[PDB]
């Protein structure tokens, strides 16, 4: 919000939120590395899932 | 006055299709006779 | 106490609580009967309901 | 695992009748009674949407969400079979409604009450004297453009009404009528005149809306000026300046500490209630469409 | 497949102590943990309702989302079992809370904090050095209202102080404190002093309300405008034959529709957002009712 006055009404917007699901919960989640021959890329696994998504919501 | 004609020509005109059938309540002969004492 | 030119009707329902009667002839409806079914609520520490 | 809904028809239905069930073989309908065995009345919109009563939008609108939907499964002149909808299953849903709107996989529907006349929506049952009258079910994308416009456009054709100089309806027609979505775009039918008081379907939204937004630059202004405590968010000081440059100049002083208050409770109900009607109610998600088939897998 | 859970007390509560319990059967409370066996420490909601700290409210509400609910379901000497509460399955339901009120049938029910009552909401177990305090469950409608009633009183409480005016104190608790109901009044306890979670929530508001200001339309200020000194209804009887000044000059420009659309586009976009933070806890539907039984049966 530095520069504000450039922009007239449409950049108010700033992001959105969506819930791609349900896992299970006490069970958390878990560290791995992605296999590419380039790098580690660590990375979160999660079991169990249950994908539920939801819309966009707005926040601002 | 549908619920009445139906009542009677019905049980004529049968005895002699679909049956389904007419549930019959006394419980507002008033509403029936539009008749008030 | 002066009676305006106009008449009146007036219309009040009243109810009432009413003790019936119902005659059936013999052998008038015919039933068809099946066996029951039983199905256990998964188990409670005390009991068990099915 | 058995869900179902028969509804015995009093009197049978004629052949006309059925083939204008037939049609509306998968559209959904709100149900009243979950019981399995219900009236023919408590299925119908009609209850809301009578030629007796005047149709106010929240009236429906309230009456969709305390009300489970049902989806019609099988049409005999003795008996109609409904299927119930429940979180959390699958079900097969066809697109017939009257007014088309095309529909696309991955999106997500919204029911309304139809914005259109009854006719196109309710279908007369004469041979047992009942109206089922079946709500619009649309996209999402569509059902917020369709009620912004029909919302703004009501407000304007009164305007000129209160006043001849103040617009003209001939802009107002013109980006008001036509619906743009996805490279189709459809044109809705807006009602010819606003009426004495309240217009069939409408003004219900329009007298809380024109209110609400009067009584809101008194409101926040003073909520902010209370509010500024030593732990306030952050975000609090950066969009004290959003605000426009002469309701920033408000005095509290001059509404009497009654009045502000009335303001403001006055004020909360109807954006509280507010908010619920731009969500539009049940939403539903579809997996696949075939427009060949006219038939969406939602849950 | 089986949901259940038993609370095992540490020692044998008193005869007197296990009767006002069985009272409280068929009640809805809030439980930690879902497991087969559970602490009698994490079954009430008396942990973050305490004797000795000042009540949140807000926090309250906050908690009761999180942690799952159980159906009380019967009480011994040595134990209570309660079943947990599934997202897709059908519970009987009883009402027994003591700021009594009246259901209707097909009511949505929704679940708060104990408002009214600190002492009536909680029964105490001094056998085993605990009080069990149990949420306030309401019809919808009047829910929603006693949210506003409290998030009104933080802001106003700030705005009157006692010390400077006597009067104005008396004046904004007649709105806030007092619940009106069909016939009957209710108190609504009020913490002395508010810095709870509340503040929190309408810093959150103020940011909407900023935002939404600048993107009002216009030609929703004239219709009120016009409405107000011309025709004369219900809801414009707030504003007299007198209109606010603000207004007057805010409203001066003619109108377009294309830049009015922009500001209708944007606004419905931020009461969407907006409702997320008006329910603040869990909704309970209900899909029958037993007057004389005085038992629900919701889902």
């Amino acid at each position: 919000y530095a520069v504000v006055q450039p922009l007239h009404i449409e950049e108010l917007t700033f992001g959105a939120v969506a819930c791609l699901g349900t896992f299970s919960a006490t069970d958390g989640w878990r560290r791995s590395a992605f296999n590419y021959r380039g790098s580690s890329l660590p990375v979160v696994e999660i079991d169990s899932f249950y994908s539920n998504v939801s819309d966009w919501e707005v926040i601002l | 006055n549908r619920g009445l004609y139906n009542m009677v020509n019905e049980y004529s005109q049968r005895l002699g299709v679909v049956i389904a059938g007419t549930d019959v309540f006394l419980e507002q002969p008033c509403s029936f006779l539009q008749e008030a004492f | 106490k002066i009676h305006p030119g106009v008449a009146m009707t007036v219309v009040r329902t009243d109810e009432i609580l009413s003790e019936n009667i119902l005659f059936s002839s013999r052998a008038s409806t015919s039933m068809f009967i099946g066996t029951p079914n039983v199905s256990r609520r998964e188990a409670r520490v005390d009991a068990v309901t099915f | 695992m058995d869900l179902k809904v028969v509804v015995s028809l009093s009197s049978r239905l004629y052949t006309d009748e059925i083939a204008k069930m037939q049609q509306r073989i998968g559209c959904i309908l709100p149900l009243a009674s979950t019981h399995g065995t219900q009236n023919v009345q408590g299925l119908g919109l009609g209850q809301v949407y009578s030629l007796e009563t005047v149709p106010d939008y929240v009236s429906m609108y309230n009456y969709l969400s305390d009300c489970t939907l049902a989806v019609l499964d099988e049409v005999s002149v003795d008996s109609l079979i409904l299927t119930k909808i429940v979180p959390g299953q699958t079900y097969a849903i066809k697109n017939k409604y009257q007014p088309f709107f095309q529909w696309h996989g991955t999106g997500s529907l919204s029911v309304m009450p139809p914005v259109f006349g009854r006719e196109h929506a309710t279908v007369k049952l004469e041979s047992n004297d009942v109206d089922i009258v079946f709500p619009m079910v649309l996209p999402t994308p569509i059902a917020e453009e369709v009620l912004q416009k029909i919302l703004l456009f009501n407000v304007y054709s009164r305007v000129v009404m209160q006043a001849p100089g103040n617009a003209d309806m001939l802009d107002v027609h013109m980006h008001l009528g036509s619906v743009s979505y996805l490279g189709h775009h459809y044109e809705l039918a807006l009602p010819e005149v606003p009426g004495p008081l309240g217009l069939a379907l409408l003004d219900n939204l329009s007298l809380y809306f024109c209110i609400m937004v009067t009584l809101l630059p008194r409101a926040s202004m003073r909520l902010v000026r209370g509010l500024i405590r030593h732990e306030h968010h952050d975000l609090l000081n950066l969009f004290q300046e959003m605000v426009p440059d002469e309701i920033a100049r408000i005095d509290l002083d001059d509404l009497s500490v009654a009045d502000d208050l009335s303001r403001m409770r006055v004020m909360m109900t109807y954006l509280q209630s507010l908010a619920s009607l731009f969500n539009l109610g049940p939403r539903l998600a579809t997996a696949a469409y075939s427009q060949e088939t006219l038939t969406a897998t939602c849950w």
